[PDB]
């Protein structure tokens, strides 16, 4: 195959230089499971029970008794297939473009296939990480003109039926008020019997710099970060509380456990960039290649994620 | 006229089949002209007989060369047709 | 059945894509094996 | 449509279409109830040539 | 090629599932001979001899003898090539649609290449049989919007210079009138020295149902079919008379001898459907393929085919 | 590669039948050197010196001395890559067009790939020779609708800053006036220290016909051609003088030396026609192929070419 197709050999030789996605730091090894699907859906069934009324006292003769009801819930996860096309130089045209220390037409912005594929894959991985975090797909910095996606496709930030807190504009720089809101959300959390698990917090750089200040006179050898870690350890049965920073978030704090029972990521086995066999060719030196990637596959239990938004101005 | 659907660019008399470029696709080539009164940079219109005559043009056709005579009535002119006007 | 193995010689593009997927999975496994989080 | 004559150069060719059909067969369960005599009470209803009231 | 062309391998493996055309039942084994041409014309020459005068007696010495002359006739047969295009699923993409119950896409009407080729070939064979019978190519049930064909391309029903009889609409149900017209046509038939030849009749189902009626003051132990067989045996020197029913015909009766010297089918060796090497491909999962078939190649002697049309209007 | 690609094998097996360009006669073997380029430029630098003022007399004491100035000139040669497309019959479809004598459809003007490539290459070589001679690219006899070419792309006839003589319309047939103009141009020629070199003259057929007329009363054994040869031998140190007739030229006489130090042709190594790998295939029998050729690379010193134009208006 490599003898017939040079592009496959170039991809095999250049794929090792692509950096791993940063979304892996946001999940535990057990939380991620690969599924064998490109586009479509996957469904699961959950059974719940509930009490309808107060218990009935068994005294003398009685025929009417209180009932216990049951309910079923079907959960659907959608998977979508997306593609990009990128231009590059034909393999049997590089010798006419190799300069002293570089290959490619600077004036016309043309690149060799390996470099073009590497840059395209890096950009696509950046977009995939952005989607995994925010639950949206957009190229604008304002988060507008978003690509209309299918339902049951959510990220860690747009997940519905979760705990949401809002720090007001006047308390934008008040770490005490921010911590009060975080404590309110932590109390509203409903981890339940899955409490004994590590916890993960994702924070923006500005709020992280606010955290690293000493806890407030000011307590020596005690920081706001330490107070937050102790507060979360109070609810997670004294388990590890990891804290990460991400430039994608903006005035947002995201707290969630690392238990596969509560939150699961079942992405496709073809989610990461994969080259396509189709390569457009012509009589010129410019060819076109295609890259495919699959999005979707985040499942979570309700009322298990805390999202704090610090309203700026 | 206004009924123009395309332009016939090839013919096969054995099968009586004409190969034709639709009006939605631009073309550059030699076509039959009504007479020899066509110059360069002239707006041309297809007449009722399908010949290009010098100019109410529904399409935008401009002659690239002058009419060249081959037979008593054969007048070929290089013309680029790139759609319809408005 | 992974691109890491030099002895692996793919026969067709389907096998090549499967090898890419297996290589990605192995890279994720290696990253989780070598991960050392900050506990403070 | 009618077949396309392959003469000289041509790009537009007549197409052959396909269609899928899903056929479903439904089933229904029905019940009837009938009265009769208890087994232990048949001795009190046996007669010369018949059993039953 | 099989190690390279999966489409060719599938065509070879599924070529047996198609059925033989029904037109094979309408001709003698020696009445069909394949030729080698895809499009164009082919000429056939027939040589005949004749006597110029009465014979000359060989008595004593003589120098002037009677003469035998020769003559030739040239007949041109035209052959035309036609193509159809059909969409199908890519081989690499089949695995993503291989469901347990079936393989394909129900919602978008997409099929595996082998099944799509089989169905397209079956439809094209039906069209070819219709062309061989009626001398026209059309897809409407009314037999309109016909594809204009080349001259010297005729079928059994439209062969020029044959015997044609019309049964009036008033007598559309009168078997006696139908047989009167058939007898008139049979008398007008001209077979020359090849009259001692088995004959073949093709009828529509309504005509067959009318024939299976008892022969008529009604009678018994005799059918109109037997009457027709006897009438044809009158002219064919008491030879075999085969009868067939075809749904393609409509209120038509076709009578013709099974003689190679009178009627011969010289079809192209590529007349039956053949896959094309051009396979359209793209970055999506839908591919396109082409099928070629050749039409033309019927030769008949003048006034050797009887066509009875029972007018119904 | 030949076992897989039929077109490359045909090109290799028919490349020999293509004749050598006629422009090779116009240059000496040492005057042509190939360069490795397809589209771009090659630049060189020449250093010249000049005297600024009258010399200074060294008498008694003096500090201000006359100076010698130096200057540099950068000369650039541009190259252009051009392509042509031609239609031909498919290799598999050849057998259906291989008649007894000719191969290809006469009515549709379709040819086998090998013959089509040979004819196209011959036409392209004719065009290249015309470009090398005249300095313009056109396909019209009038010379209009010329292709707009890049600067620093010149031929022998349109080379600027050379000696240009014009014979008036009234003196169009006066060989004496034509020779007077040629003599004036030859006197204005500046060969420098490279005078001892062979000379080359290119004339139109009309000029060649006029040359053989006796030198003018008519002389004996003395013709205009011999007088011109003697005149050129006077200035080239009695070196060889070659005279050629070219149908491309019309009422133009071109005289130039054959020394590599004055005029040099540095064409691209891919200047001559080369087939392209891209082949346009379809479901029909017609295929398309492409031919590439490179133009440009003639470098001449200033005031070393005589161009005589005989105005025929």
């Amino acid at each position: 195959l490599f003898d017939e197709n040079y592009y496959a050999k170039a991809v095999a030789n250049i794929i090792g230089e692509v950096k791993d996605p940063i979304m892996y730091k946001w999940f535990s090894p057990d939380q991620i499971e690969d599924v064998d699907l490109q586009m479509g859906y996957q469904k699961t069934v959950k059974w719940d029970a509930f009490l309808n009324a107060n218990p009935t006292t068994i005294a003398n003769e009685v025929n009417t008794i209180s009932t216990i009801g049951f309910s079923s819930e079907v959960v659907r996860l959608n998977y979508l297939k997306l593609q990009y096309k990128f231009r590059h130089l034909k393999q049997t045209s590089e010798k006419f473009y190799t300069s002293d220390s570089y290959i490619g037409d600077i004036n016309n912005n043309l690149l060799p296939f390996a470099q073009a594929y590497k840059l395209a894959s890096s950009e696509i991985i950046k977009l995939i990480n952005h989607f995994v975090l925010t639950g949206t797909v957009s190229i604008q910095k304002d988060g507008k003109n978003q690509k209309r996606l299918l339902p049951n496709m959510y990220g860690l930030l747009n997940m519905p039926e979760q705990i949401k807190e809002e720090v007001a504009s006047g308390d934008k720089d008040k770490m005490d008020k921010i911590f009060e809101k975080i404590e309110a959300g932590l109390s509203k959390l409903e981890l339940g019997d899955e409490f004994s698990t590590p916890m993960m917090v994702i924070v923006d750089p500005a709020t992280s710099l606010k955290l690293v200040k000493p806890y407030a006179a000011a307590s020596s050898c005690e920081k706001w970060e330490d107070v937050l870690i102790q507060t979360i350890k109070a609810i997670n049965n004294r388990e590890d509380v990891y804290i990460e920073t991400s430039n994608l978030l903006k005035h947002k704090i995201l707290i969630y456990p690392l238990n596969s029972e509560l939150i699961k990521f079942k992405p496709s086995k073809y989610m990461l960039p994969t080259p396509n066999e189709q390569v457009d060719k012509d009589s010129t030196d410019v060819a076109h290649s295609y890259i495919d990637f699959v999005l979707g596959g985040l499942l979570a239990t309700r009322k298990t994620i805390l999202q704090v938004n610090i309203k700026q101005s | 006229g206004e009924d123009l659907y395309g332009i016939c660019i090839d013919i096969d008399e054995f099968s009586k089949t004409a190969t034709i470029v639709p009006i939605t696709n631009n073309f550059e080539g030699y076509l039959v002209a009504k007479d020899s009164t066509v110059k360069v940079k002239d707006k041309l219109i297809f007449n009722k007989d399908g010949a290009l005559e010098k100019v109410k043009a529904t399409i935008n056709a401009t002659a690239l060369t002058d009419a060249k005579q081959i037979s008593n009535e054969v007048y070929l002119v290089k013309v680029a047709v790139f759609g319809n006007k408005a | 059945a992974s691109l890491l193995d030099s002895n692996f010689v793919p026969i067709n593009f389907t096998e090549f894509v499967q090898a890419i997927s297996n290589t990605y999975k192995q890279r994720r496994i290696q990253f989780y094996e070598n991960l050392k989080r900050h506990k403070r």
